């Protein structure tokens, strides 16, 4: 079967919300017994649009990760109804609620991958991954490594980011209660942002440096890609130059100032002596 | 005594300065918020 | 019956306000409906978990969409989820109609009330979600014997009791025939914001970012020729301005806003492409080095 | 008194504002009339709601529900535009 | 709603300890849980001046909006503030000056409140225009 019409998948917030919320309704099993449900979305086109999500009733024991119940049934009868809501609703691949991946994710894919004509494994995970992407998406590939490694089926990650649509972005505000200190729109945010971005650079920096370690000795194969794009990042390096900035903001601050001043200087001797002849008024104004 | 000596002169400002602190403080709060 | 029928506030999760716009507005001018999922608690309080849709056609709503079949369909798979939901109600949209319930929507209400007593009727409006405002109602049915003796203000007590108005014309009218209208109410949940308000891993670097020298040349040299020009006005206008009140300056000065301010609109514009390229430029150096 | 404000209200919102504009040619007595709605396209009415066959009379501007068009009623009357140039 | 409202009730007269309360009803999902919240250090100062309580009633209000919070912190205020009756107006003018309705809705009931013993004369005034607007 293809797993072909993807090069991109943007991912909605109602993917996101709808796990959490199915949850609940199922049997409150809160990620006791990680859940696979089907991930529906558009087609016929290059990009990846995951309109939706629907959790079917998948249990994977935490005695072994080969043994999971998976509900074959509900999928072909789901079928037929998402015609009901729209013809642009079809399932394009399944997704995990996570903390991770696994190699038993390849034997999940083979059964998912006769429903559709486009299987991916996205995992959207029911805790929010940092305030960064709550969402990675990876599609399964035969590929191997010059590590001595024979032919593979593993997961290879394809770029993800979050998009929305015409209806939904406008309903998104209304529900929302926050509004917004990172909108990253104008310099008050680009600010934060800035602050952030420091942060997040660290988070990303620890992983890469583990990953070394582990080939390192703490055995784990080597996924040729990593490395080769590793020794690229630290051979760019130049040293800084200038930039700075002028006296001019100064100057059209002042000029307002200097207005002000004299319309208070003509008024001054007007206002001062009236004072005292208003505020006598005042008090026995006051009183009825 | 209860005549008006100056310690009941101390006591009249003591009570108003001290009362009217409080007030003065939420007006404070206001510039902060 | 005046002495059991009061209105019910909806409160509506997130899950089925999106599902509901974006089903109207595809479809569009075909009429999307559905049953609505959800709970039941109070004598007035409803919350509208989920929705699912019924069959689409070029009339839009109509009785022939309505069959117990697909109703009875959905039960059996709700069972085999372990979902509890009963049904709450339906909705339908309208870019056909207004807010007013056509014809073919009261009939169709009405078989739906038979199976669940408390059931509300829900007008979406697909076309608004294109813009920035939407406006959509929940309705419940008033009964015949109702009216008259009771009168509508009784559907009113014991609950949240707004009735909208949505403009004039049709609408309004209808609504007032037909049935009471009753509020909206926004569920949320802490964990929803959070999923709502994540961004990217990228915006990190983002920021970060070394602003190109001649992208920002080209602001620079941009930033520079307005202000030239905006100088001279500038120059005549401080020979004046003795008074205060700075739009009669604006006037005096020509043109909506005074030159001075103008001069820094330009200054602050530049001064931003600065900022991230000045402070991404050692920072960027430092860090990777 | 207060009554006929009422009754005004009343018969406006059933009615149905805005009425469109039709004009009435001729009255058929089993509730129907012949409209030219003045908008552009013309309607097969029903006269029903707030006025009598006879109550209409030929040639004069009539009210109709916006919504669903039946004629509501003749309140008013139409004049020629021919007429009102040559009259002195 | 029944069990939000009785955690203030119970509260009631330890002053100091409410204010933890107020911080970790808002943390908790639902915002029916938020709004009684907001009720609960108020109950507890009952008519004794604090500066910290009324700061924070105010900043949770106009950071995040969200009807139930916004409405319900206002309201507290005129608690707070009632041992002084003629300080209230200054405050809660700002939060009136806010359009939307649940915030002008509290504004309103601080001043009714708080003054409801000695009152003031600007007090009664400020309610008037609300009175005569057509949002209900």
């Amino acid at each position: 079967m293809p797993e072909l019409a993807v090069q991109k998948v943007v991912v909605h917030p109602l993917v996101l919300l709808s796990v959490v919320d199915h949850f609940n309704r199922i049997g409150k099993v809160g990620n006791q017994k990680r859940v696979v449900g089907v991930l529906l979305g558009s087609w016929q086109k290059k990009v990846l649009d995951v309109s939706n999500s629907f959790a079917v009733p998948f249990d994977e024991d935490d005695k072994d990760d080969s043994v999971w119940f998976l509900d074959h049934d509900y999928l072909e009868n789901m079928y037929g109804m998402f015609k009901k809501v729209n013809a642009r609703e079809r399932i394009v691949g399944w997704y995990h609620t996570g903390p991770k991946l696994h190699k038993n994710d390849i034997a999940i894919n083979e059964l998912m991958k006769r429903y559709c004509p486009n299987s991916v494994l996205v995992i959207i995970d029911v805790k929010p991954k940092d305030l960064g992407l709550p969402t990675e998406a990876y599609i399964s590939v035969e590929e191997v490594h010059d590590d001595g490694t024979p032919t593979s089926k593993t997961f290879e990650h394809v770029t993800s980011e979050i998009g929305a649509e015409e209806a939904e972005e406008v309903g998104v505000e209304h529900l929302l209660r926050d509004i917004k200190d990172t909108t990253v729109g104008t310099l008050s945010q680009r600010i934060t942002n800035q602050v952030h971005g420091l942060k997040g650079l660290n988070s990303k920096l620890l992983d890469i440096r583990t990953y070394l370690e582990k080939v390192a000795s703490g055995k784990l194969p080597i996924n040729h890609h990593i490395i080769y794009q590793l020794q690229d990042v630290f051979n760019l390096l130049p040293d800084a130059s200038l930039q700075e900035f002028v006296k001019a903001f100064y100057l059209k601050t002042n000029d307002q100032m200097v207005v002000v001043y004299l319309a208070s200087l003509i008024r001054s001797v007007v206002a001062l002596h009236n004072l005292i002849n208003n505020k006598i008024a005042n008090r026995d104004a006051e009183k009825k | 005594s209860f005549l008006g000596p100056e310690p009941e002169d101390l006591e009249d400002l003591y009570s108003r300065y001290k009362k009217l602190q409080q007030e003065l403080e939420f007006l404070e709060v206001q510039e902060e918020y | 019956a005046p002495a059991v029928d009061t209105a019910e506030q909806v409160y509506i999760s997130s899950l089925a306000l999106l599902k509901m716009l974006k089903h109207g507005r595809a479809g569009v001018p075909m009429e999307v409906m559905g049953l609505m999922l959800g709970e039941f608690v109070d004598d007035y309080t409803v919350r509208v978990i989920d929705v699912f849709a019924m069959p689409q056609s070029g009339t839009g709503v109509s009785v022939e969409a309505v069959d117990p079949v697909f109703q009875a369909k959905m039960l059996d798979m709700l069972k085999q989820t372990g979902r509890p939901e009963m049904v709450v109600g339906w909705y339908h949209s309208h870019p056909g109609f207004g807010c007013w319930l056509s014809g073919v929507d009261i009939n169709t209400q009405q078989s739906f009330e038979a199976l669940s007593e408390r059931a509300v009727a829900v007008v979406v409006d697909p076309i608004q979600s294109v813009k920035g405002k939407v406006v959509i109602d929940a309705f419940r049915l008033i009964n015949a014997n109702m009216m008259v003796l009771g009168h509508e203000p009784r559907q009113t007590t014991s609950n949240l009791g707004h009735l909208n108005k949505p403009s004039i014309q049709a609408l309004i009218h209808g609504l007032n025939r037909h049935y009471y209208s009753i509020t909206i109410n926004y569920r949320k949940n802490e964990l929803e914001q959070k999923m709502l308000l994540n961004l990217h891993k990228k915006s990190w670097m983002e920021g970060l970012t070394l602003q190109d020298y001649s992208e920002h040349c080209k602001h620079n040299e941009s930033v520079v020729k307005e202000m030239l020009e905006l100088a001279k006005n500038y120059n005549k206008a401080v020979e004046e301005e003795d008074k205060m009140t700075p739009e009669q300056l604006a006037i005096k000065n020509v043109g909506k806003q005074d030159p001075k301010r103008h001069l820094e609109e330009h200054v602050d514009v530049l001064m931003t492409s600065n900022i991230v390229q000045c402070l991404a430029a050692m920072l960027d150096t430092v860090v990777f080095k | 008194e207060e009554k006929q404000e009422e009754e005004r209200s009343k018969v406006d919102d059933l009615r149905g504002t805005p009425m469109s504009v039709g004009t009435l040619e001729e009255i058929i007595d089993d509730n129907h009339a012949i409209v030219s709605t003045s908008v552009g396209s013309e309607h097969y009415v029903s006269i029903l709601s707030f006025v009598d066959k006879d109550l209409l009379e030929p040639g004069c501007s009539v009210l109709l529900n916006h919504k669903v068009h039946a004629v509501i009623g003749v309140l008013m009357d139409d004049t020629d535009p021919l007429v009102t140039v040559m009259k002195v | 709603r029944g069990l939000a409202v009785g955690i203030a009730l119970v509260m009631y007269g330890r002053m100091e300890e409410a204010d933890a309360l107020i911080e970790s009803l808002c943390r908790d999902k639902d915002p029916i849980l938020r709004r009684s919240g907001m009720y609960t250090v108020a109950m507890a100062y009952c008519g004794s001046g604090n500066n910290k309580a009324i700061r924070r009633l105010l900043h949770v209000a106009v950071s995040d909006v969200n009807d139930d919070v916004r409405r319900a912190a206002v309201e507290s205020l005129g608690f707070i503030l009632f041992r002084t009756p003629e300080q209230c107006p200054s405050v809660v003018s700002l939060l009136s000056e806010s359009y939307n309705p649940h915030v002008r809705y509290g504004a309103a009931m601080a001043l009714g409140v708080c003054c409801a013993g000695t009152g003031n004369k600007e007090a009664i005034n400020l309610l008037e225009p609300m009175t005569n607007d057509p949002v209900n």
